[PDB]
């Protein structure tokens, strides 16, 4: 038992809770505002710099259904004809949709 | 389900996502004057059960104004599942979650004045008493569509009823809508199930008949000498010299033949 | 890259960065480089 | 079941939203640079990425050392990564279920 | 309206945190910070809890 | 060239935005955070086994 | 030579190649006949544009193919002169009846490829109305003038200075740009208002102003002068 070598030090680590550390945060690295979408990054950025962030995605999802509009007023009496040999389908709406 | 006073008492259980936890209530009023059903605050907490899927009990967490029943006065949280002792099908509210100051409804000693609105209405057979005729009918908001004192015969003469129910001769009569019904196991057996193709899912249950160009000779040497055994691709036909064809749904285990 | 144990094994034997080293050696890799170890750590002969 | 499990139907995602530019001190003379005809998208990788086994950790924007991913749009600006593109990076995945 | 395993009627005095409201203490950059942390890893620990329940074989549970 | 650069950068409001790739390294050791499918101790590959 | 038998690059726009002996040989095998259901001249009901943008001295002159023996669907790849822009190319009438390919300069005569119409720009007659007398005669310039002020079409202008030819594009040459789509260089106007050989000599004026000014030129000025309420972060400085 006791021949051959003294108990590693590091041994307490286990039984004491006392020396669990971890000296740093987890982005005090320079990365805190890696989660968009955290309450740290909305207290860091405030709301009005949040707007500038996902003015992108606002006008991505507007431009879907400005398309949608402009091919549904396009087409909507199904039947007509809209061009030199083109003429309406619905199928068009339909399969943007 | 029963009637007193000119409405109806339903008792019903209100669970947690998971059915973790339970509360039941004994008689609820059925009134479709509340387009949501109501639910006191306190018990929020108690079948907020956080399993897997829903880390924090509930999907929907919110404040509403709620001042339907009596600026965030009350809170809506989803989804709950309601058990009603009628019906077999569950429904699932997202009620308003109201404290004591917004509505207190203690109203008789031990009473708790609990009552079902239109949201739970909408999903159980309960709906069907909603109609001209029903026992919630006379309890509708008023409208331009609903006609409050008309008898029902009268209603529904205006929706085009005419007589009873097949009482002129030129519409069959309900019950003969379906006279028999098949059942493997009391009459002729099971049927004998074959496929072409890769497996009893992706194949045919049919084979190929006598036209095929490998059967021809075989299915000839087979009308020709029909006492002798014949060798060929003619046996995998639907045609064969027996009486009995192989062709799908043979009942192969009835007595007759 | 999925059929081979990683890098980074060698790494963990010998030190961090440790075949930055090697890879300026005078003779390398004709025919023969800097023996690199990997394998798989609850194999190894000398710890287990 | 819609009604029952909300959740099983996705109503949320990652917005896109655009990176701050770096400095550049030459000035004019360079601004024309990094605009140009095509996007270019840019996928990390190393030790600690792009490993299937991991991969909604690594989509997962609350872990700090998620993969990140940027997009130079024609006028020259920059982007984070749509889903979708995010998605192009891993090897491809079959999604069926059978059960109803 | 009679009700089983509600125990006291409308419960105690328990106003909701977002009902009540009470004003957002504004914390400094390491509150907010730390409040983010431990309280995500309240919820990652709860996780655990609840696949370890699940996981359990029948003899622990017996 | 450094100053009027500054100088029209803090003026833009696009700016101001973490840029993930100019603000920091997200990991810097050579050996990875947590075990990825790679081969076990009994040659099985990644997808048949679970750490 | 060698690299003769290499393969040409297949951008985006073109489908099946046909280069090799057995992308060809089952095709060879296919023989045509223009009877009347075939013809082309038959179908002006609704193809007539198609008609009337054949090119019919050049045709039988160079590919010996009548115009009466021109199928609706023919495959043979004959000369066409565009009726609006008036640019001559050559296709076969096969991909211009199934789907519409016709002239390669009128694929951008809208400002977007993506959204054809959806343009709420003024045409050009309007916007700029001094810019229909600098394009190149064809007669086809009321055609022209009729497209969007921010038309992406590549189009040919007369030189103020040398009094030739060259060739840019509508919204390059006006600068304006639509909502969402890439930026020009700041500058284009002024670059593109001469040959690409005329060009230098006028916009290398104010550079010499600005050194005759300090003695002393930096790129910079422009965005100087742009700088004689932001919202910004809170800083992880302190
Ligand atoms: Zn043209
Ligand atoms: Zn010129």
């Amino acid at each position: 038992l006791y021949k051959g070598i003294p108990r590693p030090a590091i041994t307490n680590l286990h039984y004491e809770p006392a020396w669990r550390y971890t000296l740093y945060q987890a982005g005090a690295h320079g990365a805190q505002l890696s989660n968009p979408r955290s309450p740290f990054t909305a207290k860091v950025l405030g709301d009005e710099l949040m707007q500038v962030r996902d003015i992108k995605s606002v006008e991505h999802c507007k431009a879907w259904f400005d398309r949608l509009q402009y091919l549904i007023n396009l087409h909507y009496e199904a039947v007509g004809d809209i061009g030199e040999f083109k003429s309406r389908h619905t199928r068009h709406v339909h399969e943007f949709f | 389900f029963r009637m007193s006073g000119g409405d109806m008492f339903v008792e019903y259980k209100v669970l947690s996502r998971d059915h973790r936890r339970s509360i039941r209530v004994e008689d609820a009023i059925v009134d479709p004057t509340f387009k949501r059903t109501v639910l006191p605050l306190g018990w929020l907490e108690l079948l907020r059960s956080p399993s897997l899927r829903l880390p924090t009990g509930y999907f929907v967490e919110e404040t509403v104004h709620v001042s339907l029943p009596n600026e965030a006065n009350a809170i809506i949280a989803g989804p709950v599942v309601l058990y009603i002792t009628g019906q077999s099908v569950p429904v699932v509210l997202n009620p308003y979650f109201v404290p004591e100051g917004t509505w207190d409804m203690r109203t008789r000693d031990g009473e708790l004045d609990l009552r079902l609105g239109m949201d739970a209405i909408e999903q159980c057979t309960l709906f069907s008493e909603l109609r001209p005729g029903g026992l919630l009918y006379g309890k509708l908001p008023e409208n331009p569509n609903v006609r409050r004192n008309e008898s029902l015969r009268a209603t529904l003469g205006r929706y085009g009823m005419k007589c009873d129910l097949a009482e002129s001769p030129l519409v069959p009569r309900p019950w003969t809508r379906m006279r028999y019904m098949f059942i493997d196991e009391l009459q002729r057996g099971p049927k004998l199930t074959e496929f072409v193709g890769h497996n009893p899912r992706n194949g045919t249950p049919w084979r190929f008949s006598q036209n095929t160009k490998y059967f021809r000779i075989g299915i000839w040497r087979d009308t020709i000498r029909r006492n002798d055994m014949n060798e060929g691709l003619h046996a995998h036909s639907s045609w064969q010299k027996s009486p009995q064809q192989s062709v799908p749904e043979v009942r192969f285990l009835a007595p007759y033949p | 890259d999925e059929m081979r144990q990683p890098y980074y094994i060698h790494e963990k034997r010998y030190g961090i960065f440790s075949n930055e080293r090697n890879i300026a050696k005078a003779r390398r890799g004709l025919p023969f480089i800097t023996p690199l170890y990997t394998k798989h750590m609850n194999l190894w002969d000398t710890d287990t | 079941y819609r009604r029952m499990f909300p959740e099983m139907i996705g109503r949320t995602g990652e917005p896109v939203q655009q990176y701050g530019q770096m400095p550049i001190w030459a000035g004019p003379h360079r601004q024309h640079a990094n605009k140009s005809e095509h996007n270019w998208m840019f996928a990390e990788i190393g030790v600690n990425v792009g490993h299937e086994a991991l991969k909604k950790l690594e989509l997962d924007p609350t872990n700090e050392k998620r993969r990140r991913f940027v997009i130079r749009q024609p006028d020259g600006t920059l982007r984070s990564a749509k889903m979708s593109e995010m998605r192009a990076w891993y090897w491809k995945e079959e999604w069926a279920d059978f059960r109803f | 309206a009679k009700v089983y395993g509600a125990v006291p009627p409308l419960g105690a005095a328990q106003g909701h945190r977002l009902l009540h409201g009470k004003r957002e203490r504004e914390g400094s950059l390491f509150a907010v910070a730390n409040d983010v942390k431990r309280d995500e890893r309240l919820l990652r620990q709860q996780l655990n809890a609840l696949l370890e329940e699940e996981r359990m074989p029948m003899q622990a549970r017996l | 060239f450094r100053d009027v650069e500054e100088r029209r950068h803090s003026r833009d409001v696009v700016n101001e935005l973490p840029n993930p790739w100019y603000d920091y390294v997200a990991h810097a050791l050579p050996f990875p955070d947590r075990d990825a499918g790679y081969p076990d101790e009994y040659g099985d590959l990644g997808q048949w086994r679970a750490p | 030579s060698r690299w003769s038998s290499v393969w040409p690059n297949m951008r985006y726009g073109s489908m099946f190649l046909s280069y090799s002996v057995g992308r060809k040989l089952p095709m060879k095998g296919v023989n045509w006949v223009t009877r009347d259901s075939n013809r082309l001249l038959n179908f002006s009901n609704r193809y007539s544009a198609v008609i009337s943008d054949i090119d019919v001295k050049r045709t039988e002159e160079e590919l010996n193919v009548a115009l009466s023996d021109i199928r609706w669907n023919d495959h043979r790849r004959i000369y066409w002169k565009c009726s609006f822009c008036g640019s001559s190319y050559r296709k076969n009438v096969s991909v211009r009846t199934k789907y519409h390919a016709g002239c390669n300069f009128c694929k951008k005569k809208y400002p977007s490829e993506v959204r054809g119409e959806q343009h709420g720009s003024p045409p050009v007659s309007q916007a700029a109305p001094e810019l229909t007398e600098q394009l190149v005669d064809n007669g086809k310039r009321d055609n022209l003038a009729t497209l969007a002020v921010t038309s992406k079409f590549y189009a040919e202008w007369t030189c103020r200075g040398c009094g030739g030819s060259y060739r840019s594009t509508i919204r390059s040459r006006t600068g304006q740009v639509e909502a969402g789509q890439c930026t020009l260089h700041p500058d284009i106007v002024a670059w593109s208002a001469y040959c690409p050989s005329c060009s230098w000599r006028p916009n290398m004026v104010p550079i010499a102003e600005e050194v005759s000014r300090s003695g002393q030129f930096l790129g910079l000025e422009r965005s100087m002068e742009e700088l004689g309420p932001i919202p910004r972060r809170k800083r992880l400085a302190c």
